C-alpha cells in the first residue's frame, strides 16, 4: 500500500500517488445544485453535482465553494468532494492507504480537528497527516533555505525557512489572492460596457484572467501607453460566440497585488511584505534568505510576475546585497509535488499519526504532530 | 527533476 | 610519541603539536543551541553544534560560552569542545600523546581538580600539566627575566619574574578583559542608533571592535578633535547589508582598559596596576624588571596600546629609568608559542604527572606540581 | 508662571501642569490620514485628523503611530501632536510656560538633539528640559532607593538607584511592550478563527488585552485547568455587535513578558532581568535594593502580574533574604506624577536649559544636562 | 577645663574624655568620596562623608584611608577626622580642652612636626602633647616592667622598659599588622571561588577575619587535621544572601603573624623578633623581663597568638627562665586607657607643651618632650 | 711554590698570592640561598651562590653573612668561601702552597683550631699558619713600634707594640664597627621617611654610608651650622630611581666610633681607648708610642677621623709628649699588604706549621705556634 | 497609598 | 622564533 496526498487548495484539489512526479487528478472543488424548474423524466435528474462535471454544465446549476480563505466553511459538502475523490478519480479505497493532506498556516483551530476526525471515523485511514503547505513547497525545490510565497484561490502567505528550522515568528497570512482578484475583474469590466453577475459568469471571468493578464514590469507607462492609441487590446470570444476586448483593463487585474488599495485594504503588497518579512529575522541570516524566494501556487503564473517582483525587492533592500527569485515553470502544482517527497522518504515515515493514538486521545492530538 | 530523483538529495542529506 | 599544546582561553582556543611554531586550530570555544522549533523532517539537524561551524550558522543558535573569565561554569559543552578539538580537529587519540593545559593564576582550586580528573579517566590520557598562562608566555620572547601582562578575552593579570623566579606576592588581576568589552562598546552603540542584543548578534560586535579600534594617543586631546567634523569615520558592513558609521565611538572603547571608571569597577586600570605591581617587588629588581614588559593575549593588538602603555609608565615611573615595552608582532599565540617549546623541551620532561602517580592520589595531586 | 510636563510617551500622550495629581489630557497620540475616496464637497473632510478624536472615526483612517519603541521616527507628524496638545487641550502659549519632556534611557542621541531643537526654534519656549522616563517614577514614590520598572508600551527598563545616585552600567532595557504584546495577542487570536488586520482592527484588540487579560500566578498549573472544561472563557463585544470568547488565550498574552521565546526573541523575562540587573551592582546595595522595586506604567496594570514577579525573584534570590514589591494603584500615571514634583521642587528650577544658553551654544547642549 | 585624650590608631580611631576609663566613640577612620555619577536633585547628599555613617554607605562610597603603616600621606582627609571627632562626634570645642596624641615608634619626623603645627593653629588647643604608642600601653596595665608588643592595622612593635627607662637601641619594627592579614585574606580567599576587589568590599574581609579567625596551637598538624574532612569548615552570611564557607583559610590568614614567608616580607615573625629583641638588652635584666610581656592592640585579640607565643619562646628562651604573657581581656583599648590614665596624672602637668611655648619655637619644639 | 695569603676579613675577604703587592680577588663574604618559588624549567638556577655573583643577583636571595665580631658562626658556608677563592677567583689548587691566615686577637680558641683543621683535613695543604690582624699591619707601614687600629665590620683592636715585643696585657677590643654603623644608619635614616628592612636593602646602606660620610670636627658646631639649612645636603641614587636627601644624618653614623652612648654601649668611644691602651704600659714607652698610631681596616677612611683622632687625643695626653697620626691612603688593604710580606721574609720560612707537625700533635698545635 | 503633595524638599539639602 | 639552540633547547646553562 501507497500513501495518498490530496493538496486540497480552495481551487482546483490536486491528487496523487505518493512518488508519482506528476498528480493523478485535478478538479474545480465545487458543488453544483440545481435550481430551475426540471420536467423531463429522461434526464438523468441527480441533486448534486461536484467536479468538473458539475463545471461541464453551469447555467443549469448553481455554484458553491466549500473552501473560502483557506477555511472550511460548509463541511457536508466538502464531503461529497473527498468521496467522489477517490471513488471516481481514483476508485482506491481510503482504509487501504495513508493520506497527507495541505493547509496553509494560521489557520483556526477549530478546522484542524474536524479534518482529522472526519478522516477517520468516515474513512478509517491508517495513518492523516497535515503539513504547512508551504513547507512542502520548499520540499519541491530540493531546497534547505529559501522564503515561500504561496497564493492560489485566496490566500497568500510568506513563510522564511532557514535550515531545517522555521521561524514562526515571521509568517504573514493575507486575504488578497487569486479569488478576489478574479471578482476585482468582473467589477472593473462593467466600466466597458459588459454584465457578469450569476456564478456562472465568474468561471468565464476565471478562465479570462487566466490567459489575457499579465503583470506590468513598470506600471504607469503601461497606462500611460494603452491610454493612448496602441495595441494592448486583445480579442476574446465568448463560449456563447459573442466576442470582447479588453484594451487596458488586462493588467490592472495582477497590479491589485502589489497595491491592495485598488480594494481598499490596508495591508501593502507582497512586493512589500515579503521584504517586511524577512527583517523581522535575525541579521546573519537575511544573507541568503535575500536570495531564494520560491514562488508556487496558481497565482504566481502570471507572465510579468517573475520579473516585477525582483525589481520591487530591490528598491527597499540595501543596494549592494544580491537577489535571486526562483521560478520553477512546473510550479502550479508546487504545493503537491514536494507532497510525495515528503511522504516517500524514509525518515518520515514515523511522523504519521495511526488510528491507535487517535483512538487514545481524539482529534486534539494533531496539535503536537504538525 | 522528478520526485523519484529528489528524493535521494534529501535520503542522503538525511544523514 | 609527540605531545600536545592546547590553550584552553575563554575566547578562541587554540591547539597544536608540540615543537612547532604555530597552533594547529583555532575556533572560537562556543556550543550551540537550536531553540526556533524546527519542522523539516528530511534533513539531519545536529542535536548542539560546536566549534566555528556552530559560529558560521548565527541565525538559529544560542550561543553560549562555557568560560567566563578564566573559569569553568558549564563542565558538559566544555567537555563536548576537548570532544571536538581532539577527533575532528586534530584526528588524534587523546591516549596516545602527553598532553599541556593552560589556566589562568588565582583560580578557584575545584577547577583545576575537575580539568585533570576529567583529563586523565574520561581520556585515558598518559599524562597532564597544567602551567600557568604567563610564565608561558615569557618562553615566547625567550627572556627569563620581565613582567608579563597576557590578557586575553577574560582576564588580565601581571606576573614578575625575575631571573627564573616567580614572585607571587605580587601577581594582580583583572575581570576587565576582552569579553566585557564587547558589552561595553555594544552599549556605547546605542548611542547612534544602532542596536543589538541576540547573542548572535553580540558575536558580530567583535567582528567590529577587533578590526576598528585604535588606543587614542591621548584621550582628551583626540576626542575634542573628532568632535569636530574630521575623518574618524569608518564604514563598516554588516553581513547583511545596511552599513554603520562608528565615527566617535572607535577609540572609547579600548581607553576602558586605562579607566574602568566608564564600566563603573574601581580598581584603575592596566596603566597603574603594571606600575603599582612592580612596586610590590623588591628595589634591586625594578632596574631591569622595568625594561621587560612583555605583553601576550588578544586584547594586546589594538595598534594604538603599545604606545599608551610606554607613554603612560614613565609618566609616573621615576624618569630618570628607562621603559621597553618589548612588544613582539605575533603576541596573538604568545601563549602558546610557549607551551609549544616548554614541553618539546628536554630537562622538562620529568615535571609530568603521570598516570601512574595520578591513580594512587587522586586528582588532588594537581596542587603541588604547578 | 508655572510649569508644564507632558511625558509623551509610545502610547497615550500625557500632559498636564506642575503641583497637580491629575494630567489635564490623556489621548492616544496616533495620526489620522484618510485613505478611501470622499465624495462630498460641503463637508469639511480635513487634511489630517489627530488625537482622540481621529481615533474616535477609526474605519475611515490609516493609524500610524509617530512613536515606535521609544525613539521618535518621523517628525511632522509628531509635532502635530505637540502642537495639538498646546492649542487644543490646554490652549496655553507654550513660549510662555517653562516645559519638561520625558524620554526612555538609552536612547539614540539623534533623537534628544532634534527633540529640544523643534522645542524652541519652533515654539520659543523660556526653558525646556529632558529626564530619566525612570527617575521620575521614583520621585513618585517618595523612596530614594529602589529599581524602577517602568514598562508602558514602548520599552522595559530597570535603573537602580541606590542612593540618590544612579548606576549607568547596570542599566538594562527590554525592547518588547504592549505594542508587541498586542500583535502577539493578535496572531494569538486567529487559532480561533477570527481575523484583524488593518490597523483600525488593531486598536480594537489594545482594548481588548486591557479588560480581559490577567497573569497566571503559576502557568502551567492554570493554563491545565482551563485546558479541560473550566469557566476561563470570556465575552466581549465588538463595537459591530457580534461577541467573541476568547477562553485560553487570555493569560497566554501578558505570559510573553516572562518568556519572550514566545516570539523568538533571546533575551530571557522580566523576572530574570530585574534580579540579572541587581547583580551588576555591589554587594552592600543588593540587601534594600532587594525590597523596593518600584514599578510604572501601563503594561503593569495586568491584575496577577503583583505577585508573579514577587514569587519568580524569590525562586531565584537567596532565601534568607527578603523581597517586598511596591505597587501602587495610579501606577498608570506614575511617570507624569512624578516629573510634576520635579519642576514643583525648587532646588530644581536651576536645572533648566535657559533659552539664551540654547542660543549661545546650539542644542548641543542638552548632552550635559541627562 | 578636663584634658583630652584621643588616639590616632591606624585603623580605627578611638577618642575620649580623659580620666574615666572607656573610650567615648569608636569608628573606621575613613573617608567618603562619591564615584557614581548623581542625579536625583532634592536628595541631601554631601560631596564626602566621614566617619562610621560613611561606613554605613559602603555601596556609593570609596574608602581611602588616610593612614599607611603609622604614617599619615592624606592630611587635608585627616584634617577633616579630628574635625568630625570634635565636633559632630563629641561636641567639646578644643579650646576649652588640653589634648594628648598618640603614634608608633620610629615614626617619620617630618610626620610627628605636622601634626602639632595643626593641631595649635588650625584648632586653638591650650596645650597638645604625643606620647609614644608603647609606653601607654604599659601605664595602662600599671606595671612599670615589660615588654609592649602593639599590633593591629599598621606597625607592630616592642619596647623593652625596665623602669620607666626605655631602651632606644632595641626597639623593633613591622609593617605586618591586620591591615595585611586583611588583605592577604582576600588573596587566597580567591581559592576557594568567591572574590573582591571594590574597596567597599575590602572592608567586609576585615569582618570576616574578625569573627572568623583563630591562631592554631601547632600549625602543621592543624592542616593535615582539616585536610581531611572536619569540623572545622564554617560559615558566613554576607549583608547580601549568599553564604561562604571558610573551611581551611581561617588559622593559615591570621598565622602569617609568625611566618612572613607567606607574603614574601624577609624578617621573621613576633614570635622571633619578641625574643629577637630581648637579647639586645643587657644580660642582667632578661631573667626577669621573660615575665613580662602585655600584648595590647586590635590584632592581639584573636583566641590563638594570645597563647601560642607562651608556647612559642619557651621554645627559643633558655628552659629555665619564667615565660608569662600579660594578656588583658580589654587590650583592644589598652593603648587608649592608658592615655587616659597618664593625662589624669597629678605630677605630669608640667611636661606638656604650652602655647606659649609654641610660638617661640615653632612646631620643631616637640622634638624634646618625647 | 710560592706562598698563599688569604685574609678572611669580616667584610671583603682579600685573598692574593705572597710577595706580590696588590690583592687578586677582594669580594663580599656573603652566601645566598634563594627564598622565593622558582618557575623556570630549563634556567640552570643553581642552589647557593657565593661571592659578588651572589651580591649581583641582590634582590631574590638572602644574603647571610657567616662571620659575626671576628668569629665564625657557621662552618659550612665559610667552607664554600674559602672552596670559592681557591678554584673559582684564583684558580690554584691549594697544595701547590702553603698558605697563610689572620684573625683578630682574643678570639674563642675553638675558632682558630677548626680553622687548621678545615685548612688541612678538607684541602690538604702542605703547612698553614694564622697570625695577628695587627702585627701584620705595622709590618705593612714598616715601622716597628706604634699602637695598630683597624676596625672594619667587626672588631676594633688597638695593640700596642714596642719592638717586636707585644704587651699582651693591654690589647683592647670592641664590637663596634663598620657592621653596626651601617646598621645604624639605616636605624637613623627611618626618621626621614625611608625605610629598608629586608638584608637586600642592607646591602644599599653600606654603599650610601661608604661614599656619603664623614666624620666632623667639632659635633655642636656641625649640628648647629647642618640644622640652618647649608651645603650639607647631599643626593644619592638608589638603583630603583628615586633620590634621597640626607641632609644631617650623614655625620653621626660615623660619630658613633667616638660616642658609643648612640647605641648604648658600655665602653668608650676609641679616642678614649687608644689613650687608655697606652697609659696601661710602662711609663718608659709612652713618650715615644704617642708619636706612631698606625690606622688600618675599612672603617678607618672617612675624610673625617683621620684627623680628628689627632685632635682628640691631644685634649687627654700631656702637651709637651707630640702626637703623630698615620695614615697611609691604602690602608684598606694594608691587613693584607702586610700579609704578604711576612710570607717572604726568610727568616718566617721555619715558623710555619708543617702538614707532619700537625699529624702527630692535632688541631691544638696551632696555639704554641702563634 | 501616598499623596498628591508628598514631602516636597523632603532630604532637607542646605 | 622556535630555533633550538636556546629557544627549543634553552640555552645550555648547567654551568
Ligand atoms: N494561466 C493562469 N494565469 C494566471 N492565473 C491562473 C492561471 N491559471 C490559474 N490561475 C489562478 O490560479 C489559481 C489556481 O491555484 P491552485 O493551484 O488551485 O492553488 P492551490 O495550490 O492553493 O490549490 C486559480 O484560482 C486561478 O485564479
Ligand atoms: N585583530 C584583533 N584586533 C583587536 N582585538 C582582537 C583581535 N583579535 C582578537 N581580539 C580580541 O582578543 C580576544 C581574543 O582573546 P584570546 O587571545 O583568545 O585570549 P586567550 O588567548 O586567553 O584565549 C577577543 O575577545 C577580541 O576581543
Ligand atoms: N487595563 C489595562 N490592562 C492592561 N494593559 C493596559 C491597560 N491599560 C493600558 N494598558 C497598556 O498600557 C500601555 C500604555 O502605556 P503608556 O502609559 O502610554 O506608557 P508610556 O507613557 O511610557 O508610553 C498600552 O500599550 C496598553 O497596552
Ligand atoms: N573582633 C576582632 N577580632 C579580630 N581582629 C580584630 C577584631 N577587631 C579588630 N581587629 C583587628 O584589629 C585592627 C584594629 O586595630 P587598632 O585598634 O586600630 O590598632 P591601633 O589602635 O594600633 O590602630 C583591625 O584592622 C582588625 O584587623
Ligand atoms: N667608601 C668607604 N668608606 C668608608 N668605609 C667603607 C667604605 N667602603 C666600605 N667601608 C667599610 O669597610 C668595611 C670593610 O672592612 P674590612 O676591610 O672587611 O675589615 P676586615 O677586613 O678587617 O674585616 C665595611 O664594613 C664597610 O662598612
Ligand atoms: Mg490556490
Ligand atoms: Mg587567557
Ligand atoms: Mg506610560
Ligand atoms: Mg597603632
Ligand atoms: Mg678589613
Amino acid at each position: 500500500t501507497t500513501a495518498l496526498v490530496c493538496d486540497n487548495g480552495s481551487g482546483l484539489v490536486k491528487a496523487g500517488f505518493a512518488g508519482d512526479d506528476a498528480p493523478r487528478a485535478v478538479f474545480p472543488s465545487i458543488v453544483g445544485r440545481p435550481r430551475h424548474q426540471g420536467v423531463m423524466v429522461g434526464m438523468g435528474q441527480k441533486d448534486s453535482y461536484v467536479g468538473d462535471e458539475a463545471q461541464s454544465k453551469r447555467g443549469i446549476l448553481t455554484l458553491k465553494y466549500p473552501i473560502e480563505h483557506g477555511i472550511i466553511t460548509n463541511w457536508d459538502d466538502m464531503e461529497k468532494i473527498w468521496h467522489h475523490t477517490f471513488y471516481n478519480e481514483l476508485r482506491v479505497a481510503p482504509e487501504e492507504h495513508p493520506t497527507l493532506l495541505t493547509e496553509a498556516p494560521l489557520n483556526p483551530k477549530a478546522n484542524r480537528e474536524k479534518m482529522t476526525q472526519i478522516m477517520f471515523e468516515t474513512f478509517n485511514v491508517p495513518a492523516m497527516y497535515v503539513a504547512i503547505q508551504a513547507v512542502l513547497s520548499l520540499y519541491a525545490s530540493g531546497r534547505t533555505t529559501g522564503i515561500v510565497l504561496d497564493s492560489g484561490d485566496g490566500v497568500t502567505h510568506n513563510v522564511p525557512i532557514y535550515e531545517g528550522y522555521a521561524l514562526p515568528h515571521a509568517i504573514m497570512r493575507l486575504d488578497l489572492a487569486g479569488r478576489d482578484l478574479t471578482d476585482y475583474l468582473m467589477k472593473i469590466l462593467t466600466e466597458r460596457g459588459y454584465s457578469f453577475v450569476t456564478t456562472a459568469e465568474r468561471e468565464i471571468v476565471r478562465d479570462i484572467k487566466e490567459k489575457l493578464c499579465y503583470v506590468a514590469l513598470d506600471f504607469e507607462n503601461e497606462m500611460a501607453t494603452a491610454a493612448s492609441s496602441s495595441s494592448l487590446e486583445k480579442s476574446y470570444e465568448l463560449p456563447d460566440g459573442q466576442v470582447i476586448t479588453i484594451g487596458n483593463e488586462r493588467f490592472r487585474c495582477p497590479e491589485t497585488l502589489f497595491q491592495p488599495s485598488f480594494i481598499g485594504m490596508e495591508s501593502a503588497g507582497i512586493h512589500e511584505t515579503t521584504y517586511n518579512s524577512i527583517m523581522k529575522c535575525d541579521i546573519d541570516i537575511r544573507k541568503d534568505l535575500y536570495a531564494n524566494n520560491v514562488m508556487s501556487g496558481g497565482t504566481t503564473m502570471y507572465p510579468g510576475i517573475a520579473d516585477r517582483m525582483q525589481k520591487e525587492i530591490t528598491a527597499l533592500a540595501p543596494s549592494t546585497m544580491k537577489i535571486k527569485i526562483i521560478a520553477p515553470p512546473e510550479r502550479k502544482y508546487s504545493v503537491w509535488i514536494g507532497g510525495s517527497i515528503l511522504a516517500s522518504l524514509s525518515t518520515f515515515q514515523q511522523m504519521w499519526i495511526t488510528k491507535q493514538e487517535y483512538d487514545e486521545a481524539g482529534p486534539s492530538i494533531v496539535h503536537r504532530k504538525c | 527533476m522528478g520526485v523519484a530523483d529528489l528524493i535521494k538529495k534529501f535520503e542522503s542529506i538525511s544523514k
